[PDB]
């Protein structure tokens, strides 16, 4: 009914969703031939929403897998769960952007793009109505920052009427991930302020500073620093796939939240992390669950909660809660930090609550928040893109390319100018 | 059924045939004393094109050896392969010609020319199917230019509508040995043009390229020249000794290859010919060797075939070969535009693919290999290895050097002449057409 | 009853029904010895159509072997299923055509043809009323081009009511495969709008892009490239041969489709077509199985369907479907593809469906369309015809048989006035 596809492009999204499908798999019961085997029938009636069953019960995730080079196609294919995709979505490329921007949009990217423009077609021409895209990929490397940069600027000519999500992991303040990452960032937003409707600015550095203090964990496995990200995207679609008292799908979460069609550059955040040991000496309450999500150890990016203010929170609690103690404590939270909200925008929070905690879990919180301290990410990567022009450096990856020097500073002008207007309302 | 006749005429003749039939004893397991083992009788799946039945499996080859001279033929009747023939398809002369045109167009030719096709006619009435004729002859030889010539003169008045095939070595411009090849040359294209169907041709010197660099032999003589050109013999044969998806007889040669009645004169090429060791570290593909066809390092005539325009090019393949990247070579030749064609011939393409792989001579120089091309190209490149054997011919003959061996044999001096002009206007023609 | 015989002539057409005779033979039931072991009497109670029982059920097909040489009888005689064949049919001559019109019509043709006229007068005495003749032949060689060719010149002659099916495979623009392909096209057509009532203009070249991207095979072996024109022509006459909820005989795939004498060119469709593994992940619907039909991918010839418009579509469905989602969807693809019609008919969609797939499937497609992009196959071939008369190359294996120049520019005018045709309703 309401049908939603998923499409990873850049060697980041495409490992991201890899263990994010399997929590989407184990929490309806499914198996990598697809074989329901859940329990409860709560399960399945809304298996419907991501996959396409197809002849006697193998589901299909509707997902479609885009790379310019083979590499990453057979790790997903020969790793875990491997057999549960369709193999009709496997397009690729043969070129690898080496983290290039017009080789991802101008170049390279420009002759996949009509081999999954199809791709995109074929699964929404099977379906009655269609609700939204998720699309997950990189800002800072050039195959998802190149190529699925181009393809919001596409879907809006076939669907210019649904909500696109896009998700990307964002540069860190403190290193540096790749050379041309300012390059990667301004080229992009460029492209993203015209036709997105959220990103998740989720920094690398500070999933670390998750894992070191609550999971205590010294050995950070990949694997481990996307389970982070999928139990975060779960929580957002839990209406959708559970019923509950309070239902809340994602263009709810989409007009609560977004004021002015460019200020939509939202962070999220999980509550409880925590390690082992220390499970049965905190306390499962609202009050010990409320107070973990206003902190600084749980901003998800590396930007400093108490340097902006709260425009709008939303509170996505899942498992069975008392429903006055939620109320109680988000009036609680704008008496005690009435300085950390935004003043003209009364009752800043937004409450949708499904019965259904995540497996591991009997009380679980998904926050997504507004900080206006998220200015501040676009001050400090709008120095560095022009630290390197100012000197002309690495023109001829992109001149070479056939890039603009204009197409810099329109970019440069418009990243400016949005700062401006998390200046308009602080 | 369908029965071919061979002839040997010239020293060319004799041993080129001594490793023709050399190579179809093995290719069908048919022992060389005559008879054949009960092992090869699956094998011998429609062998009778060749080899009539006597007595208990006894197997003569339809095939007449004539020489002028005994000793060559000796050979014959004292090897392994002296019972295989019969003793009167063998017939002898006994005073040599000496490559000279009237001493074997006239002086001994017509004391032998009535025996040979009385054996002609007792051996082709048997046939309800005679489709073609193996001839093999020189061009500078008494009896391979001057009884050839003769030979061919008559069967069209007997035979006519059936095919005929002329198995030949082109002259070197630099290295050859009879001075009288110019003249001989110009003698033997003088009045079978008429009387030929087709007629191919290869270099001395162009098998010594391939067999300097690829095969690496470093002394080779007529004993290994005679199996290389065996085989290109061989590939034509397996299109018609066995049974294949979309192969090819004799008729449809000449249909396809001869676009006018007197242009009617490609070579032959042959690929992959290497020795045993360099197969080893390769993989012989379908687009390896179908690109290694049209290189001038494995054309069999010396010349250049960038230099002549390409028109009816055939192909026959052996070997187990998919037709999917057969239908991609060709067509990844034709994306390479160095192959040039004439403006009225985009369709001059011949598709053949037999599922049997050539089998190598034992103790040969060669590799098994499954994948083999023989390939055909008439081109305008005949053109120019026409004009360097008429610088040849001219300037000897207008000093009259040579012309008092000629005068008394029963010839006469004008012959040479019309010959001139015969020969002007067939060069011309492939600037002509082209 | 209605009774329908199937000649063979030409190293193309005979070795196309070696393998066609197999799926016949297996639909039924049958044996090599013709031994009736068919479970179901579903696959007995129309066998009589293509079979003449006689001597205690061993089964003999209705079929003319013709060849000009010995070499593809004892290939079919020795391979499989050879005990089946009648060995009176096994009418052959020693000369082999050569590639040669002039030899398979006037020269060696003319010595052959009488003797298997009888073999087609002695079938037909041995039955009530005749229904229609089908016939697999070649139009690039010169066996079948050439004395298949004459023999639908003298059938007229004995039964002028009847249909006639003439099976025969066409040249491709890409790589011509015989040197005189050409002047056996141009020819042959000149005879075949003269007598016939339909073509299947199936290419050689887009069967391997079938084979290439369905198939995905690596090793196309001819058995296997007869087997796509094998199951195509079963599915034809499966009304015949089988009952359902709507019978539509031969003669009124006919009198459906071809809208003035000449236009009657068509190219065949068949879906399902796909590889091993890509089973299970895709959907056996009525909708996955239209959206096939209607593709390039589908096109069994080398011309492009959305370069002409589809005149009469034939959707000859086979197994237990519902009859309301056919109907739903044929009225769909005209909402959708309004330009890709011909305007000023109506309803140009025929369905007949028999309720029985073929072996080896649950739900099966066999699609006849009349696209007028077939136009460009003549197009393209009297450009290549004309290639070589403006230089009269190849004259003497024509003239020297006894071809008039008139016989040439005859046929040439014919071939043009016919693109003419498609061009008046474009
Ligand atoms: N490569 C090769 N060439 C040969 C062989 N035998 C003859 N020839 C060629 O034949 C040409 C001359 O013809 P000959 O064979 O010498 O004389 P003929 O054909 O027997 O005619 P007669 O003079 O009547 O004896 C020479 O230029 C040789 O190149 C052979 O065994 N191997
Ligand atoms: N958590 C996690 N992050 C990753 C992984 N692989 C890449 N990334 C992130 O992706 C970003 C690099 O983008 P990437 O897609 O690899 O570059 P691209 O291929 O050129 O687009 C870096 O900031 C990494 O932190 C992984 O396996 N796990
Ligand atoms: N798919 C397929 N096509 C064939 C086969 N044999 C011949 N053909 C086709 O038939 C055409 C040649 O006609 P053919 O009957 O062999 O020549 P003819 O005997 O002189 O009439 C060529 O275009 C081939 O593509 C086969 O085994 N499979």
């Amino acid at each position: 009914m309401r049908e939603i596809v998923h499409v990873q492009a850049g060697q980041c999204g495409n490992q991201i969703g890899s263990k994010f499908w399997e929590v989407i798999s184990d929490e309806h019961g499914i198996q990598p031939d697809g074989t329901f085997k859940g329990e409860t029938d709560l399960q399945l009636e809304r298996i419907d929403v991501y996959y396409n069953e197809a002849n006697n019960g193998k589901y299909v995730p509707r997902a479609v897998l885009v790379d310019l080079e083979p590499g990453t196609m057979d790790s997903v294919r020969s790793g875990p769960f491997g057999q549960l995709f369709r193999p009709d979505n496997f397009v690729f490329g043969q070129s690898g952007a080496g983290n290039n921007w017009a080789k991802g949009h101008y170049t390279e990217g420009a002759e996949l793009v009509d081999n999954v423009l199809d791709v995109i077609r074929k699964e929404a021409e099977g379906c009655d109505c269609l609700q939204g895209f998720q699309l997950t990929h990189s800002l800072g490397g050039g195959t998802g920052s190149g190529m699925g940069t181009l393809l919001i600027s596409k879907i809006r000519e076939e669907y210019p009427d649904r909500i696109m999500s896009s998700f990307s992991v964002v540069p860190s303040p403190k290193v540096s991930d790749t050379v041309v990452e300012p390059y990667n960032a301004t080229l992009s937003v460029h492209q993203l302020v015209e036709n997105t409707d959220e990103t998740y600015c989720i920094d690398n550095e500070a999933l670390y500073d998750i894992c070191y203090r609550t999971l205590k964990l010294t050995n950070p496995t990949y694997g481990d620093l996307n389970h982070l990200v999928s139990l975060t995207m779960s929580g957002v679609t839990t209406c959708l796939r559970f019923p509950g008292q309070l239902n809340a799908d994602l263009r709810k979460l989409a007009v609560n939240m977004v004021p002015f069609p460019r200020l939509h550059f939202f962070m999220p955040g999980f509550a409880p992390l925590s390690a082992k040991g220390t499970q049965a000496y905190r306390a499962l309450t609202v009050a010990e669950l409320t107070q973990q999500m206003f902190d600084a150890k749980n901003m998800m990016a590396a930007c400093d909660p108490r340097h902006g203010r709260y425009l709008t929170v939303a509170a996505m609690f899942r498992g069975r809660m008392s429903m006055r103690e939620v109320d109680e404590q988000m009036l609680n939270v704008q008496n005690k930090n009435s300085s950390y909200f935004v003043e003209w925008i009364p009752n800043n929070v937004k409450t949708a609550v499904c019965d259904i905690p995540p497996r591991g879990l009997k009380m679980a919180a998904t926050f997504v928040g507004n900080s206006t301290a998220i200015q501040e990410l676009f001050k400090r990567i709008s120095e560095q893109f022009t630290a390197m022009f100012r000197r002309k450096a690495f023109l001829h990856w992109y001149t070479g390319e056939g890039m603009d020097e204009m197409e810099f500073t329109e970019a440069e002008s418009n990243m400016n100018d949005l700062i401006s207007e998390y200046q308009q309302y602080q | 059924m369908r029965e071919v006749i061979s002839i040997h005429v010239g020293q060319a003749g004799v041993q080129i045939g001594n490793a023709c039939w050399e190579l179809y004893c093995l290719e069908h397991g048919i022992q060389p004393d005559g008879t054949m083992p009960t092992q090869s009788t699956n094998e011998g799946e429609s062998f009778t094109t060749f080899f009539s039945d006597t007595g208990s499996g006894r197997y003569v080859p339809r095939s007449i050896f004539v020489d002028l001279e005994p000793t060559v033929v000796d050979e014959i009747r004292t090897g392994t392969y002296k019972k295989l023939f019969h003793p009167e398809q063998m017939i002898t002369g006994k005073e040599d010609a000496a490559n000279n045109y009237a001493r074997g167009h006239y002086t001994v030719g017509k004391e032998l020319i009535d025996t040979v096709l009385d054996r002609i006619r007792r051996l082709a009435d048997n046939c309800s199917g005679l489709q073609g004729f193996f001839v093999f002859h020189s061009f500078g030889g008494g009896t391979g230019s001057g009884f050839t010539s003769l030979l061919m003169e008559r069967l069209s008045v007997d035979y006519g509508k059936k095919s005929k095939l002329e198995f030949s070595i082109y002259p070197a411009p630099q290295v050859s040995t009879a001075v009288v090849e110019p003249y001989n040359s110009i003698l033997t294209t003088h009045t079978t043009l008429e009387h030929s169907d087709c007629a191919f041709m290869v270099d001395n010197e162009a098998i010594y390229d391939i067999c300097r660099r690829n095969l690496d032999v470093e002394r080779p003589s007529y004993t290994n020249l005679n199996r290389i050109i065996s085989q290109v013999v061989s590939s034509i044969t397996a299109s018609l000794r066995f049974d294949g998806a979309l192969n090819v007889d004799l008729n449809e040669f000449q249909t396809n290859l001869v676009p006018y009645p007197r242009i009617h004169f490609p070579l032959a090429a042959y690929t992959p010919l290497i020795s045993a060791e360099k197969a080893y570290h390769e993989a012989l593909s379908v687009s390896d060797i179908t690109n290694s066809c049209f290189e001038p390092a494995n054309q069999m005539v010396k010349c250049d075939p960038r230099h002549g325009k390409y028109m009816a090019v055939c192909l026959l393949y052996r070997g187990d070969v998919v037709p999917k990247d057969v239908n991609t070579a060709i067509a990844a030749i034709k994306t390479k535009r160095t192959i040039q064609f004439v403006d009225w011939c985009p369709t001059g393409f011949k598709v053949g693919i037999n599922y049997q792989p050539p089998t190598v001579v034992p103790g040969g120089d060669l590799a098994k290999v499954p994948r083999a091309v023989c390939m055909l190209s008439n081109t305008t490149a005949i053109a120019e290895a026409w004009s360097r054997l008429d610088y040849k011919f001219d300037l000897m003959y207008a000093k009259r050097a040579f012309v008092h061996w000629y005068v008394g044999e029963g010839m006469e001096e004008g012959e040479f002449t019309e010959a001139r002009e015969d020969l002007a206007a067939l060069e011309k023609d492939y600037e002509e057409v082209g």
